[PDB]
C-alpha cells in the first residue's frame, strides 16, 4: 500500500478517535462523524479509480447521499436537545443510567 | 366537469406559478411516450462508435457480414443524414 | 438470514455491480479483468472450502494484479542496487535512461 | 496504426529495462534476471513503474500527470 | 404523529431490514442499515418527553458509529480483493472491524451500555420493536460471514454479554432495564454458537423473539413499567400475572418449558466441537437471569402486595384494545419443547 | 457454519422441494399433529381467559379456528422436517459409500479373544 | 515463476510513419478505406492472441501499407493534400467542419488520379469479416486445468432410518 | 500545475495587498478606537451569545436537497445511453420524489419560519 | 518522490482531520473540515476523478455552511476555543501532528508494518495503468451508468431522501 492509502486510513482513525473522545459540544462530535464520511469517500474513490472499476464509480456518490441523511438526522436531534437545555452539552444527557 | 373547472380558475387566479409548473411537469411526463422521434434518438445513440469495431473471423458462412467497409452489407446510416 | 429472492425471481437487483468482470458500460475493462475472470472460473461451483486451497494460484495472481506488492518490491530491489552501483561509480546508465533517447512514434 | 506503434514502444522499453537489469544485478546472490512475479505465463500489461522505473523524473511526471495537468 | 406517517415509518424500518436480508452486495447491506436507522429514530421519539430525546440521541450516536466502522471494513475488504459480494471476508483486519461494528449494533458486551438506557427512555411499544425486530439484520449478516469469524473474539464477547446481562439484571427495579439486560444475555447465547452452527443461532433467536413478544405484550396489557406498579396487577387481573409468571419461568430456561430448548440445543452443539468449559460456564451464569426473573415472579404473582383504594374503580372497566397474537405467543413461549426436532426445518 | 444452506440444486425459498413428494406423508393421526392441535386448543382457552370470557365454552368457532390453524400449519411443518432429515440421511449414506477408505469395514473379534481388565469391587 | 520472453530490439525495427496527427486525420477516411485488409488482420490478431508479442509481423505490414498509401498521395497530388491538412492543423480541435473547401479539392484530386471514393457516414465503423490463415489460438488465457466438481446427488429419497434420531424422540 | 500557479498567484497578490494596507499607513491605535461598534453606545451583552435560527428546518432540508443535485448532475452523460426509456424513467422518478418532498414540507407548514 | 504533490496533499488532509478531531470551537472545526474537503478534492483530481472531487467539495461546502449557521445558534460558548486556547485542545492537536509525523517517518525511509500491511514509499505514481484509449471519461461513464444499471440504487436512494424529509419534520415537531 502506498503512503496515500495509509494517510487516508490514518485520517479515518483520527476521526473515529475524535468521535469517541467526547469533549463538551455535541456539534463537535457531529463534525467528526462528517469527517469519517469524508475519509471513507476519498478511500473508496481512490480504490475504485485505481482498479478502473467503472460501475463502482457511482457508489461514492451513493455514499455521499446517506452521509447527508445521517448529518441531517444528527442536527435534528441537536435541535431538540438544545430546546430542552439551552445548550448542546452532552453532560445534560444523563437522565437514563445503566 | 364543473368542479375541476372552478378549481382550475381559482388556482390560475391565486397561484399561477403552481399551475404552470404542474402543467409543464405533466407534459414532460406524458409527451415522450407519444412521440415517434423517441425511437430515433435511441438509434442515434446506437450509431455513435465510441469503441473499435473488432473484426470477426470469416468462417465461410457469414453472408450478411461485410468484408470491406464500403460493401453493401451491414448497418446503414442513410436514415441519419436525411434527418 | 440471506433470503435469495434475486435468485428465485431472476431479478438481478445488485449482482451487476458485484465483480469488475461483469458487463461494464462501453465494454471498458477493469485493470485485472483476466485475473479475476480466471479466478472466478476456476473456483466456480467447487465450494468455498475447496476453492480456497485449489484456486490459490489464481487468487494470488489476482491479488498481485490488485496491489502489485511483489512488483514494487522487485523495482525497489532493482533501484537500490543501481543506486549503490552508481554511488561508488561503475554503472554509468545508458543515454536513453537519462533523456538522450531518439523517440519512436 | 497507433496500436501497432504502441505495442513496439512498450516492448522496446521493456527490453531496454531488461538489458539494464542484466547489467545492474550481475553480482546479486540469486537474482533471476527477467523473472516474472505471476504464476501465469500469459501477457500482463506493464504498471508504468515497470516502464519508467529506470528513467528521469521529467518523463515519469509527464507519463503520470501529463494528461491530468494539461489545461 | 399521524397514523399514516407512523405506518410508513414502520414499513421503512422493515424495508431496511429486508434489504439487508436479501442483498448480495455489501453496499446494499450498508444502505439497508442506514435506511433502518433513519426511520428508527422517529419511532423512538413518538412521545416527546425529553427522556425519549435522550434515548434517541444515544441510539443514533451508537448506530452511526457502528455504521461507519462497518463501511470502513467493507472498503478494506474491497481494497484487498476487488469484491463486493458478502462472503468469507478475505481480510482479517476487515473481519475484526466488521465483527466489532456488528457487535456494537447488536449491543453485545462491551458495546452493551446503550441498551438499558435507550430501552428505559422509550415507550413499551418502542422497546418491543427495539428488542425484537432490530436484531434480525445484524444476526443475518453474521450468519453469512460466520465461517471467517474469529472464534476467540466472538466467544469472548458472548461470554462477556452473558456475564454482564446476568449481573446487571440483579440490580434493577425498572422493568425495561430488566428486559434490556435479559436481551444482552440472550444475545450472548445466540452469538456463542454462531461459529459452530447458524441453525442453532436462528432457533435461539426465534424462541427469544416469541418470549420477548409475550413478555412485552403482557407488560403493555397491564400498564406497568416498575416492579411496584406490576405488583398491583394481581388485584385487578390475576390471569395476566399467572401467565407472566409462567413466561418468566420459561425465560429462566427451566425444563419442560420452551426457554430450555435453545440452551439445551446450544450446549449439545458445543460438545460436538469439543467445547466443554464454555457451555458449563454459560449454563451456570444463566442462573443470574433465573434469579432476577424469580424475584419478579415473587413480586407479582406468587405473593400478594398491598393495593390502593382507587383500584376499586378499575374493577368496573375492561381492557378495550385486545392483542390477538398474545395467546399464541404465550403458548409458543411455554409449551413447545415436545416439538424440538422440527428445528431441522430451519436448515 | 451452515451445513446444508448451500446444497447443490436447492431452490431458494421453496419450503417443499419436488423430491419431498417421494416420502410417505405424515398420518393425520400423527401424535405430533395431535400435540399441535392441543397447542391450538390451549391458545383458544388462554384467549378466552385474557378476554374475561367463560374459558371452556365462550367461543366455539374461535376455538375451532385455533385448533384448525395449528393442525394445518403443523402438517406442512412435519412434512418439511421429515424431508430434511431424509436428506441428511441420504447425503450421509452417499458420502460413506463414496469414501470407503475413510470408513473401513473392520473384522470384529469375539469376546472370547478380547482381553478386558477386571476391576474387583471390594 | 519463470522468465518473461521479450523480442529483440531488431525484431522491433520498422520503417516509421513520421507524419503528424493532423496529417493523419486529413487522410484518415481514405486511409481506412484503402488499407483496410492488413489493418483488420492485425486487429483480429491483436484481439484473439491478447499478446503484442504474437502480432509483430502484422503490425509491420500495417506500417508498410500506410507507407504505400502515403507514397501514392505524395506521388499524385501533394499540393492539394498539403493545403487540406494545414487548414486542419490550425484548429485547436482539428475540426473537419472548418475545412470543407480544402477537403473537396483533395477528394476531387484523388477521385480522378486514383479512383478513390471517400467512405460514407457509418461505413468505417462497420464490423467486418477477416480471412486469415493464422490458426485460432486454443488457450489464449493460458488457463490451468479447472478443478473437478463435487460429484453429484443421485438415487431416490428414503425416509431417515429410525426418524429424526434426536435423543429420546422415536420419530 | 497551471491551476496551482494561478491559485498561488491570486493568494499572493491578496496577501501582499493586506500587508501593504497594514504596513504603509500611520497607526494610532488606542482603547476607545478599537472598542466594538454599536452606534455610539457600549454593547449590552456579548456578540458571542446564542443567536436564534428561525429557518432551522429549511437549513436541515437544504442538506438533503443539496445532495439531490449531486444525483442529477450526471444527467447530461446519462442521455447518451442506449436505454433511454429506462434512463428517462429514472430521471423523472428522482425529480418527482424531489417535488413530493417539497410538497410535503410545504403543506405541513415546514417552510414557515418560527416566531 | 516526484514533486511529492500527492504526499503533501494527503499530509494536509491528515492535518485538517487532526484540527477538527481536536474538538475546539465548531466554527474552527468547520474550517478544518473545509480545508480537508478541498485537499481531498485535490487528491482525487490527481487520480483522474474530477467529477467526484468537485462534487464532494461542493457538498461539504454546503454542509459546513449549515453547520456554521447551527453553531452560531446552539454551540456558541461565549469564549470560543482555538487550538492554543486550552491545554486539552492543544495537547490533542500536538498528539495528532506528532503521531502523523511518526507514522510517516517510520513508513518512509524504512518499511514498517503498522496494522494491515507495509509501505516503502515509491510515490503513488507507480501503481498507474498505462491505458491509452478513449473519446470519453471513464469516471463520467461510470457515474452516468447510475440511470441505466443502478435502477435499484436510484429507487432506494430516492426513497431514503423522501423519508429523510419526513423524518426531520417529525423529530423537530416537539409537542
Ligand atoms: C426463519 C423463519 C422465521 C422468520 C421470522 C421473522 C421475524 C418474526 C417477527 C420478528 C419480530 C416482529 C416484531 C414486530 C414489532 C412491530 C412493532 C409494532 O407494530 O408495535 C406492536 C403493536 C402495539 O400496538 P398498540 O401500542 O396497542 O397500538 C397503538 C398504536 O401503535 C398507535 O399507533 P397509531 O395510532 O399511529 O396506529 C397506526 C397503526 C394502524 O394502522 C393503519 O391505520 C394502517 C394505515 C395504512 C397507511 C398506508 C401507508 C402506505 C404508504 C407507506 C409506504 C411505505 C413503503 C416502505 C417501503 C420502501 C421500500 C424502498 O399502525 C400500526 O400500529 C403499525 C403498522 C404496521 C405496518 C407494517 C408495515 C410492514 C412493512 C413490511 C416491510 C417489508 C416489505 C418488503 C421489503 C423488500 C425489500 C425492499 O402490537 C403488536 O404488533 C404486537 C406484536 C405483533 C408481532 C407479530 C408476530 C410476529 C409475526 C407473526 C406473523 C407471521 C410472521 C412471519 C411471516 C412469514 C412470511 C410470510
Ligand atoms: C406433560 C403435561 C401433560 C398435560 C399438560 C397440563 C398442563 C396445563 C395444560 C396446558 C396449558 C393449559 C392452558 C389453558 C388454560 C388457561 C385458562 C385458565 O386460566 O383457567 C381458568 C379457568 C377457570 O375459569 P372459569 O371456570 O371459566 O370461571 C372461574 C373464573 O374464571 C375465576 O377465575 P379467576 O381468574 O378469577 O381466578 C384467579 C386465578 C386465575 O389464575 C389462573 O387461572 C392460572 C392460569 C394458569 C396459566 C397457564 C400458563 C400457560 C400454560 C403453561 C403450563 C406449563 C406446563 C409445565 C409444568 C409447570 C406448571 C406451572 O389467579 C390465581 O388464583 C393466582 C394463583 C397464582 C398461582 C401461580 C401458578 C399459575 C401457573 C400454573 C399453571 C398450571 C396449569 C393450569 C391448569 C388450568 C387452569 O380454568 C378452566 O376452567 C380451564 C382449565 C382447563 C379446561 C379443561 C376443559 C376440557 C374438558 C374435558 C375434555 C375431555 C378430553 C378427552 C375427551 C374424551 C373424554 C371421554
Ligand atoms: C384424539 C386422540 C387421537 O386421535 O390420537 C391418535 C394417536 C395415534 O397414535 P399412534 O401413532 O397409533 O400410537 C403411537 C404410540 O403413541 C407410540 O408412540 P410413538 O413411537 O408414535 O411416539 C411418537 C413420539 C413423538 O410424539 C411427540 O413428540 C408428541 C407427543 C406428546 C409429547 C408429550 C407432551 C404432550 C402430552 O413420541 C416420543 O418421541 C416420546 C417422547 C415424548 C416426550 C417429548 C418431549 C417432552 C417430554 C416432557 C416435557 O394417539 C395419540 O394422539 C395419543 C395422544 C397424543
Ligand atoms: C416458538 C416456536 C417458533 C415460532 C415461529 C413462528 C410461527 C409461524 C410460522 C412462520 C410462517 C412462515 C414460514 C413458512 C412460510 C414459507 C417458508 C419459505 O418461504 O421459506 C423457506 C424457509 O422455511 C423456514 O425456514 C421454515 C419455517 C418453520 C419455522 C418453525 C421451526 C421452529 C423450531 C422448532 C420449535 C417448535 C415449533 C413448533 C410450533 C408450535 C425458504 O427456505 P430458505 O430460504 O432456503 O432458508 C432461509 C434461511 N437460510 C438460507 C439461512 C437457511
Ligand atoms: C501591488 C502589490 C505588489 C507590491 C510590490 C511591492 C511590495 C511592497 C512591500 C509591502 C510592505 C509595504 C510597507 C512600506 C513601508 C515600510 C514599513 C516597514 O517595512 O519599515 C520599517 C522596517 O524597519 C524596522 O524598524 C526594522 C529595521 C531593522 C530591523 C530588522 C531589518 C533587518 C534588515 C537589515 C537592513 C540594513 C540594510 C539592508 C540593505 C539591503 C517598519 O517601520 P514601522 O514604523 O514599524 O511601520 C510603519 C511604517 N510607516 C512609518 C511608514 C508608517
Ligand atoms: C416483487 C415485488 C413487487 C411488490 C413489492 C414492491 C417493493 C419493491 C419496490 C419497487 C420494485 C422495482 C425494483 C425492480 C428492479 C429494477 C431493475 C429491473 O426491473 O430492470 C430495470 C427496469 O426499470 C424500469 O425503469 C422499470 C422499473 C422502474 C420502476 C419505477 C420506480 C417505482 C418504485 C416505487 C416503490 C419503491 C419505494 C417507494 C418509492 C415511491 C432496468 O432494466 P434494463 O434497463 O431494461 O436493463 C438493464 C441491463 N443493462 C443495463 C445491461 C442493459
Ligand atoms: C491598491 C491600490 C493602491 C496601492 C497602494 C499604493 C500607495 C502608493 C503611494 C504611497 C504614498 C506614500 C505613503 C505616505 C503615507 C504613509 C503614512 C504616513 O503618511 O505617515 C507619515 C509619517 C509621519 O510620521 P512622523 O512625522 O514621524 O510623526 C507622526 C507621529 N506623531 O511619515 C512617514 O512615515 C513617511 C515615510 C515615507 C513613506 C514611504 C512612501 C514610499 C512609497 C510607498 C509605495 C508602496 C509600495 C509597496
Ligand atoms: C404530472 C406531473 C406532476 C409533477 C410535475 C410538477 C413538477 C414540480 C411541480 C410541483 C412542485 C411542488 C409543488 C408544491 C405544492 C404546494 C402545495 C401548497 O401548499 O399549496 C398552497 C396553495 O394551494 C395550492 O396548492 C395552489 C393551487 C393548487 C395547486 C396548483 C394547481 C394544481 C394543478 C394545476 C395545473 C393542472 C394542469 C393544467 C390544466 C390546464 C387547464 C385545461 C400553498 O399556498 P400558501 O403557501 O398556503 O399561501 C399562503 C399565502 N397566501
Amino acid at each position: 500500500m502506498p503512503l496515500v492509502y495509509m494517510n487516508i486510513i490514518m485520517a479515518f482513525a483520527i476521526a473515529l478517535a475524535g468521535l469517541l473522545m467526547y469533549r463538551s459540544h455535541l456539534m463537535s462530535s457531529l463534525l467528526c462523524l462528517e469527517g469519517m464520511m469524508l475519509s471513507l469517500f476519498i478511500m473508496s474513490t481512490l480504490i475504485i479509480l485505481n482498479t478502473h472499476f467503472t460501475l463502482a464509480n457511482m457508489m461514492p456518490i451513493i455514499l455521499l447521499v446517506f452521509a447527508a441523511c445521517e448529518a441531517a438526522l444528527g442536527l435534528s436531534l441537536l435541535v431538540m436537545v438544545s430546546n430542552t437545555y439551552g445548550t448542546d452539552y452532552v453532560q445534560n444527557l444523563n437522565l437514563l443510567q445503566c | 366537469a364543473g368542479r375541476i373547472a372552478s378549481f382550475l380558475k381559482n388556482a390560475w387566479a391565486k397561484e399561477p406559478v403552481l399551475v404552470a409548473s404542474f402543467a409543464i411537469g405533466g407534459l414532460a411526463i406524458i409527451l415522450p411516450s407519444l412521440s415517434p422521434y423517441t425511437n430515433y434518438a435511441i438509434r442515434i445513440n446506437r450509431a455513435t462508435p465510441y469503441n473499435y469495431p473488432v473484426p470477426l473471423r470469416d468462417d465461410g458462412n457469414m453472408p450478411d457480414v461485410p468484408s470491406h467497409p464500403q460493401d453493401p452489407q451491414g448497418p446503414s446510416l442513410e436514415w441519419l443524414k436525411n434527418l | 438470514p440471506f433470503f435469495d429472492v434475486q435468485k428465485r425471481l431472476g431479478l438481478d437487483l445488485d449482482r451487476w455491480m458485484t465483480i469488475q468482470s461483469a458487463e461494464q458500460p462501453h465494454k471498458i475493462p477493469g485493470r485485472c479483468h483476466a485475473f479475476e475472470k480466471e479466478w472466478i472460473e476456476c473456483a466456480h461451483g467447487i465450494g468455498g472450502i475447496r476453492a480456497e486451497k485449489e484456486c490459490k494460484i489464481e487468487f494470488d495472481d489476482f491479488v498481485e494484479c490488485l496491489l502489485r506488492q511483489k512488483t514494487m518490491k522487485r523495482l525497489s530491489a532493482i533501484k537500490r542496487q543501481r543506486d549503490k552501483l552508481i554511488k561508488e561509480g561503475k554503472y554509468t546508465p545508458p543515454p536513453h535512461h537519462l533523456g538522450k533517447e531518439d523517440p519512436r512514434p | 496504426l497507433f496500436q501497432a506503434e504502441k505495442d513496439r514502444r512498450v516492448l522496446q522499453m521493456l527490453r531496454e529495462n531488461l538489458e539494464e537489469e542484466a547489467i545492474i544485478m550481475k553480482d546479486v546472490p540469486d537474482w533471476k534476471v527477467g523473472e516474472s512475479v505471476f504464476h501465469t505465463t500469459r501477457w500482463v500489461t506493464p504498471m508504468m513503474g515497470e516502464l519508467y522505473g529506470l528513467r528521469t523524473n521529467e518523463e515519469i511526471l509527464s507519463a503520470t500527470y501529463g494528461f491530468i495537468w494539461y489545461t | 404523529m399521524n397514523p399514516i406517517i407512523y405506518t410508513t415509518l414502520i414499513m421503512t424500518v422493515m424495508s431496511g431490514t429486508m434489504l439487508v436480508m436479501i442483498s448480495s452486495h455489501w453496499l446494499l447491506i450498508w444502505i439497508g442499515f442506514e435506511m433502518n436507522l433513519l426511520a428508527m429514530i422517529p419511532v423512538l421519539m413518538k412521545n416527546f418527553n425529553p427522556r425519549a430525546t435522550e434515548a434517541a440521541t444515544k441510539y443514533f450516536l451508537t448506530q452511526a458509529t457502528a455504521s461507519m466502522m462497518l463501511m470502513m471494513a467493507i472498503i478494506i475488504n474491497l481494497l484487498y480483493s476487488g469484491q463486493w459480494t458478502i462472503t468469507k471476508m478475505f481480510n482479517p483486519v476487515a473481519m475484526t472491524m466488521m465483527t466489532m461494528a456488528l457487535a456494537m449494533k447488536l449491543g453485545l458486551s462491551p458495546f452493551h451500555f446503550w441498551v438499558p438506557e435507550v430501552t428505559q427512555g422509550i415507550s413499551l411499544q418502542a422497546g418491543l420493536l427495539l428488542l425484537t425486530w432490530q436484531k434480525l439484520a445484524p444476526l443475518s449478516v453474521l450468519c453469512q460471514i460466520s465461517q471467517s469469524i474469529n472464534p476467540n473474539l466472538m466467544l469472548t464477547m458472548a461470554m462477556l454479554s452473558i456475564l454482564i446481562g446476568g449481573w446487571g439484571g440483579l440490580n434493577q427495579t425498572q422493568l425495561r432495564k430488566i428486559m434490556a439486560y435479559s436481551s444482552i444475555a440472550h444475545m450472548g447465547w445466540m452469538t456463542a454458537v454462531l461459529p459452530y452452527n447458524t441453525t442453532m443461532t436462528i432457533l435461539n433467536l426465534l424462541i427469544y423473539i416469541t418470549m420477548t413478544l409475550a413478555m412485552f405484550m403482557l407488560l403493555i396489557h397491564s400498564s406497568a413499567t416498575t416492579t411496584l406498579s406490576l405488583s398491583h396487577t394481581w388485584n385487578k387481573m390475576p390471569v395476566i400475572t399467572s401467565l407472566m409468571m409462567v413466561t418468566l419461568l420459561s425465560m429462566g430456561g427451566l425444563p419442560p418449558l420452551s426457554g430450555f430448548m435453545p440452551k439445551w440445543m446450544i450446549i449439545q452443539e458445543m460438545t460436538k466441537n469439543e467445547s466443554i468449559i464454555m457451555p458449563t460456564l454459560m449454563a451456570m451464569t444463566a442462573l443470574l437471569n433465573l434469579y432476577f426473573y424469580m424475584r419478579l415472579a415473587y413480586s407479582s404473582s406468587l405473593t400478594m402486595f398491598p393495593s390502593t383504594n382507587n383500584m376499586k374503580m378499575k374493577w368496573q372497566f375492561e381492557h378495550t384494545k385486545q392483542m390477538k397474537l398474545l395467546p399464541t405467543m404465550i403458548v409458543l413461549s411455554t409449551l413447545v419443547l415436545p416439538m424440538t426436532p422440527a428445528l431441522s426445518s430451519l436448515n | 457454519m451452515t451445513m446444508m444452506s448451500g446444497r447443490p440444486g436447492r431452490v431458494p425459498l421453496q419450503f417443499l422441494p419436488n423430491e419431498a413428494r417421494s416420502l410417505p406423508p405424515p398420518k393425520l393421526t400423527d401424535p405430533r399433529l395431535v400435540y399441535m392441535g392441543f397447542l391450538g386448543y390451549c391458545s383458544g382457552l388462554i384467549d378466552n381467559a385474557i378476554r374475561r370470557r367463560p374459558v371452556v365454552s365462550a367461543g366455539l368457532h374461535r376455538q375451532l379456528l385455533y385448533v384448525t390453524s395449528f393442525v394445518f400449519f403443523g402438517y406442512y411443518l412435519l412434512k418439511r422436517q421429515d424431508y430434511m432429515y431424509a436428506l441428511r440421511d441420504h447425503d450421509m449414506f452417499a458420502y460413506v459409500k463414496s469414501h470407503p477408505e475413510d470408513f473401513p469395514e473392520k473384522d470384529k473379534k469375539t469376546y472370547g479373544e478380547i482381553l478386558e481388565e477386571f476391576h474387583p469391587v471390594r | 515463476p519463470g522468465i518473461v520472453e521479450l523480442p529483440t530490439l531488431e525484431d522491433l525495427k520498422v520503417q516509421e510513419v513520421k507524419v503528424s496527427s493532423s496529417v493523419l486525420k486529413a487522410a484518415a477516411h481514405h486511409y481506412g478505406a484503402q488499407c483496410d485488409k492488413p489493418n483488420k488482420e492485425f486487429m483480429l490478431c491483436r484481439w484473439e492472441e491478447k499478446d503484442p508479442r504474437r502480432c509483430l509481423e502484422e503490425g509491420k505490414l500495417v506500417n508498410q501499407c500506410a507507407l504505400d498509401f502515403f507514397r501514392q498521395i505524395k506521388r499524385h497530388c501533394a499540393e492539394p493534400f498539403t493545403e487540406y491538412w494545414t487548414c486542419i492543423d490550425y484548429s485547436g480541435l482539428q475540426l473537419f467542419r472548418h475545412c470543407r473547401k480544402q477537403q473537396a479539392k483533395f477528394d476531387e484530386c484523388v477521385l480522378d488520379k486514383l479512383g478513390w471514393v471517400r467512405p460514407d457516414l457509418g461505413e468505417l465503423s462497420k464490423v467486418t469479416k477477416v480471412k486469415t490463415d493464422r490458426p485460432l489460438p486454443e488457450n489464449p488465457y493460458h488457463s490451468r486445468a479447472r478443478p473437478e466438481p463435487n460429484p453429484e446427488a443421485e438415487g431416490d429419497l428414503k425416509p431417515a432410518k429410525h426418524g429424526s434420531r434426536l435423543f429420546f424422540w422415536t420419530m | 500545475m497551471n491551476i496551482m500557479l494561478t491559485l498561488l498567484t491570486n493568494v499572493t497578490l491578496a496577501s501582499l495587498l493586506v500587508l501593504i494596507a497594514f504596513w504603509l499607513p500611520q497607526l494610532n491605535a488606542y482603547s476607545e478606537k478599537t472598542s466594538p461598534y454599536e452606534c455610539g453606545f457600549d454593547p449590552m451583552g456579548s456578540a458571542r451569545l446564542p443567536f436564534s435560527m428561525k429557518f432551522f428546518l429549511v437549513a436541515i432540508t437544504f442538506l438533503l436537497f443539496d445532495l439531490e443535485i449531486a444525483l442529477l448532475l450526471p444527467l447530461p452523460w446519462a442521455s447518451q445511453t442506449n436505454n433511454l426509456k429506462t434512463m428517462l424513467t429514472m430521471a423523472l422518478f428522482l425529480l418527482i420524489l424531489l417535488a413530493a418532498s417539497l410538497a410535503y414540507e410545504w403543506t405541513q407548514k415546514g417552510l414557515e419560519w418560527a416566531e | 518522490m516526484t514533486m511529492y504533490i500527492a504526499f503533501i496533499l494527503s499530509t494536509i488532509f491528515v492535518i485538517g482531520f487532526v484540527g477538527f478531531s481536536s474538538k475546539p470551537s465548531p466554527i474552527y472545526g468547520g474550517l478544518g473540515l473545509i480545508v480537508s474537503g478541498g485537499v481531498g478534492c485535490g487528491i482525487v483530481l490527481n487520480f483522474g476523478g474530477s467529477f467526484l472531487g468537485l462534487m464532494v467539495f461542493l457538498i461539504y461546502l454546503g454542509g459546513m455552511l449549515v453547520v456554521f449557521g447551527y453553531t452560531t445558534a446552539m454551540a456558541t460558548e461565549m469564549y470560543p476555543e482555538v487550538w492554543v486556547s486550552n491545554k486539552t485542545v492543544f495537547g490533542a492537536f500536538v498528539s495528532g501532528l506528532m503521531m502523523e509525523f511518526c507514522m510517516v517517518y517510520y513508513a518512509l525511509k524504512e518499511e514498517e508494518v503498522e496494522i494491515i500491511f507495509k509501505f516503502n514509499g515509491l510515490g503513488d505514481w507507480v501503481i498507474y495503468d498505462t491505458g491509452d484509449s478513449g473519446f470519453f471519461s471513464e469516471e463520467a461513464m461510470g457515474i452516468a451508468a447510475l440511470y441505466s444499471y443502478g435502477t435499484w440504487l436510484v429507487i432506494v436512494t430516492g426513497w431514503s431522501l423522501l423519508i429523510g424529509v419526513v423524518v426531520i419534520m417529525e423529530i423537530t415537531r416537539g409537542n
